[PDB]
């Protein structure tokens, strides 16, 4: 079973965007209105499932085929997860989920008048290697118009999910694409509150990593929560 | 002072969460292998239960987009992270509240006392994330029995809490669904009763 | 007919790319090595077509309808037509031509392995209204890999064509999308030696054109050699 | 001293030039309406000919992507701006070279003689702007005919070409095809006979 | 009737003050607490009256002579009203109220000292003409003291409503004088977070419309949001 | 991006707002031409009602100063834009709340059926502007009736609304005064059964 | 975007580049072990066969200062990258232009064919390497033989030169040295005839 063996970094608050942000107006019926109440970790809070032995598909981490191709422009999306004192976080559970190349996406509640991409599913999971890198395989997603203020619209962005080594550590984000003129007018990239965090939500163009004459590709490397041994407990 | 790398900021889970995470929920064909709500196989050790409720926003309107990621002990207390299809039990599990009726429901056993780091015994429970559209940053609460009066009294964590009438709302009742043992676990993110949500 | 009573400023040819740019591989073999010889404006250079009769059928600016919906991002790309001494350009020929929204071309010799969208051409064209204005809808293209270096990608770019009034102002060009990564490593784009030059050829988002829920868009505003009377001749 | 607004830069056309420009070639469904390579119907006045001629690069080797605009008089030395499907003829027309023979063709009348801004007749021409893949600002030339000499030997404009040998790159060779009256125009845009551009 | 033709800016709700400014103590409890509901703009909203036919008094805008002389500083308030995209905007109402020279106010809920004018009412509306134009002659208010902090006191301002070409564009703002030091310490103009925004409220001393040896003159323009035509709709 | 000029920014109406916009109200000499509450004229078509309410504020209490200006369609479903105190009908009226009872009333007739944008038809429905003192910037809403609930049922707009229950703030209850058809809205800036307030 | 550390700048060779390459040319006296022109020993399987060239500049004048350097699979196309003296054949080989002649020589076999990255057999080849003084950044070239058109045809490689003639720059001509076969490889830095130089 798993034990008790490590001490995360206190999360900053001020760092990570507020419960209560107004101008992401769903925000506002659903953040709390009492204090968060703080605890010591515990076992409970510093352990979590580990995915090595999750029987992941072969095509898992390719959107390309794991759905013809689909219609868009085809990139590798790759990082590596690290915790904050750069420790490389390996064998850990990344998913991710995104509209298509319209700003479409494939899920029931979605009524955006962008077509559907009949080779196009948008979901993919990879686990971490030795080294804490990921990667995947799939094409820019579209922005996307949604009910907030009467003209919003969200940057292309691509949803993620990383487990990391305990529930301490879980987080969901975004990632946006380095350039895009929305990623500044947007009330949810706007509930940060600090420029220098938004920062961190942007892929940059890889050149490096791209395949000539196939796909382009973007680095987003994520930063979980600093893990350390216990001591003078 | 000593500056580490910041952390990767959170940024809400959105609306169409389940197409990442709750394949079916989507209403998308799912994979081989999913983490899903089925914690306990039928013989896995300890006693069986049902886990079901509703999500409430500051309104005390049902929030039908929410996804839900649970953290337990099994039947001994044990945390079973080598998460595995083929075991009887895992400690991990994910759910979501149906579009319609805005119910969740797990299926695992009741879990063993665990130990605090000081060494004292916490009542037994089941860790909640909280996740969806509006919510910027994870919530994260517990789910005590109310069969457990004895060790919830106890309880280091429940104890922390300042106001006794607010350790309640961190209380599921129990109830009976086809005969099975049923404990309902409402949440209310904002409002009059508001849920207890923790830092850690 | 035509009556020669203009006279066009002269062309800056600084401001404009070189024929000679050797990074753009394609340009070392089709550029003269003899100067160019200048000669006065006649009759010959100062008329050019009026348009305005040409039969345009009702799409033949929405490339949204004019070839299902297509995939990708939908945008309307406008602007106006003027020349340097900010006089409109009325009822004058706007054309484009683009890839699709993986930065397909529907052409014979388009090779790469982007699929075509059955529901896309990529070709429109537009007259300039009373104001100078023009519009055109469509789908944002995707960026599209070629044989200059190793690993060259053009960024997401329309192609145009202006009439003008005379042959003195037609002009072909393209239009770049603002905050593309890719613009400055374009050996193409990098042809203008003025980076001054470069922004002129950078659409903007407009919010304030864009249809809620529906599409995007984007200013582009086109400026053709000043046109001024003859006098003293 | 004064500045205007600056003039938009040119950009090469690119090797897809034809999707835009010339429907047919890029092989595909054209419009109702388009600008080709036909200036003239039949019942147009004039001597009706047929222009043809090919591209060539730095190399000697075809430049089978080559976009052109023609822009003549007709046989009044008139130049007819409203442009027209229904005009017996069009002073504009365009014309590109095929992707195989890399050849290209125009159907006109042979222009009429225009003054310059001097009063001074120029020999009959046809202003053409070249425009492909690897052109960054198209290029501007004149074609003029080989069988009006004494007119040509007078032109003010083939004047200005200072050297008399560069002169004879703008003259159109005179032939028949299919026993009909036509002119070779080859473009050689460097090297070795290079063929004369114009500023203006 | 009216028809449905435009389309209005959408409004940029962190430009004008939010609803919840706690210093502005009233505005505590009513502001709502629910977020606004966006709905795409129909003939409801993009029509509203048209005054052209209202018969307007001789001295409607002349608040020297609509109620002897008043005392106080006699001035000229004149400007234009355009829309954001810099568009004149005809035939529009201009409607303002405001106190007398010693701050007090003819309406009966006002108690402050200060004594009425016999011969000042404090109430003027002006239709603009074809250029956007509109003026009216009056005395300069003085400040006020209000019952906000214990020691609030209102800069010297004049209260205006413009209606514009719908319903959307209707709105109701305050004027303020150039150079009043009172501007920067107000809880009612601090409503406003962007200082550039209280800029735009600001009406500056006009010498070139002054009437020498007469009376002074400010100019205040209005920008209205900016109207255009539907398209692709 | 582009960035056009910005639009002046809004101010509250203040207290004394009834000097300039409800001079009656304000207890000072109204001019020859008002605009006021009385959309309809006696001999006006269609189904005379009068429309009364009273505003309250967070806390509950009654908003005495509150000035309000309403647009809606003649009983035709026509938006009558060109107003005259000679019509028989305004699309456009003014009205307040009593600083005693704190109650507006409008004159007007029932408003026939408009169409949206896409082209379906909207339940009858009168516009309301709200401006007071403490209000920054005027807020918006709709006034629906309770006696068109298939109309209601059906309408984009009251449609847009997420939840059902807040839906129903916006529908005024029919009554009669003195015999005569009424239709009382009551506006909650804010909190319990807070009143939906638009933004385009 | 992302940057990652710059390489390293290509300088010249400079003149004397024998001094540290070629020993022996440079008129110097050699180590026990040196890197020189004989990639096959007599007992090497494959077609033994001696390959030669000159190298011109631009005005048509040899470079007598070359160096070249050179990579081709064996008889059986594999690339042999283990470099030892004691083995019957080595991949790599080095070679000088004579300050006299001005020819090159290498003593090899003729390669197998080897496969590009898509599956695709590519013809026979031997990569080369130029350095010399004039040279900044040393040029890449393949030699391809005449005796296997058929294969030279079907070269995934061959096939990326867009001009045809200017892929017969890169076949070396068959012919015999004192009753041995031999092929010659003349490499035109610029101008007429000018070799195609790779990018990769
Ligand atoms: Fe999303
Ligand atoms: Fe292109
Ligand atoms: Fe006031
Ligand atoms: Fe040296």
């Amino acid at each position: 079973p798993a034990q008790d063996n490590s001490r995360f970094v206190i999360r900053d608050r001020n760092w990570h965007p507020k419960a209560l942000t107004p101008d992401y107006k769903t925000s506002i019926a659903r953040s709390p209105r009492q204090a968060l109440v703080s605890i010591p970790q515990s076992i409970s809070e510093t352990t979590g499932p580990n995915f090595s032995h999750l029987g992941f598909g072969a095509h898992d981490h390719d959107l390309l085929l794991n759905f013809g191709l689909p219609i868009g422009e085809r990139i590798i999306v790759a990082g590596r997860v690290v915790d904050q004192y750069g420790k490389p976080v390996p064998n850990t559970l990344v998913e991710m989920w995104q509209a298509n190349a319209g700003g479409r996406y494939r899920h029931k509640n979605d009524r955006y008048l962008a077509p559907l991409d009949p080779n196009f599913g948008g979901v993919g999971r990879c686990l971490t290697d030795s080294d804490g890198y990921y990667s995947f395989r799939t094409i820019k997603p579209g922005p996307y118009p949604w009910r907030n203020g009467p003209n919003d619209w969200r940057p292309a962005h691509i949803h993620f999910g990383i487990s990391g080594p305990s529930i301490a550590t879980k987080l969901i984000t975004q990632l946006y694409f380095e350039g895009d003129p929305l990623i500044p007018m947007c009330p949810i990239v706007k509930s940060i509150a600090n420029p220098e965090a938004v920062q961190q939500l942007i892929a940059k163009l890889d050149m490096n990593n791209a395949n000539p004459m196939d796909c382009l590709a973007y680095r987003f490397d994520i930063v979980l929560r600093g893990q350390r041994k216990t001591h003078f407990e | 002072p000593i500056e580490l790398l910041p952390e990767t900021p959170s940024q809400t889970a959105g609306p169409y969460v389940h197409i990442g995470l709750a394949l079916e929920a989507a209403g998308n064909p799912t994979r081989d292998q999913e983490i899903w709500n089925r914690l306990a196989k039928p013989d896995a050790p300890g006693e069986h239960i049902l886990l079901l409720g509703q999500v409430y926003d500051g309104n005390g309107h049902l929030v039908r987009d929410s996804f839900l990621e649970v953290w337990q002990a099994d039947a001994n207390g044990e945390y079973q992270d080598a998460y595995n299809l083929e075991n009887a039990f895992n400690s991990f599990g994910r759910t979501a509240t149906t579009f319609d009726a805005g119910e969740w429901t797990l299926h695992t056993v009741k879990p063993g006392v665990v130990n605090n780091a000081a060494g004292v015994p916490m009542a037994p429970h089941i860790n909640i994330s909280l996740f969806a559209r509006g919510i910027n940053i994870h919530l994260h609460t517990r789910l005590y029995f109310d069969d457990e009066a004895q060790a919830n009294a106890k309880c280091p964590v429940l104890n922390l809490i300042e106001q006794p009438q607010r350790r309640e709302t961190l209380i599921a009742k129990r109830c009976e669904v086809d005969g099975k043992t049923a404990y309902r676990f409402d949440i209310r993110i904002q409002g009059e009763g508001e849920t207890v949500f923790f830092d850690f």
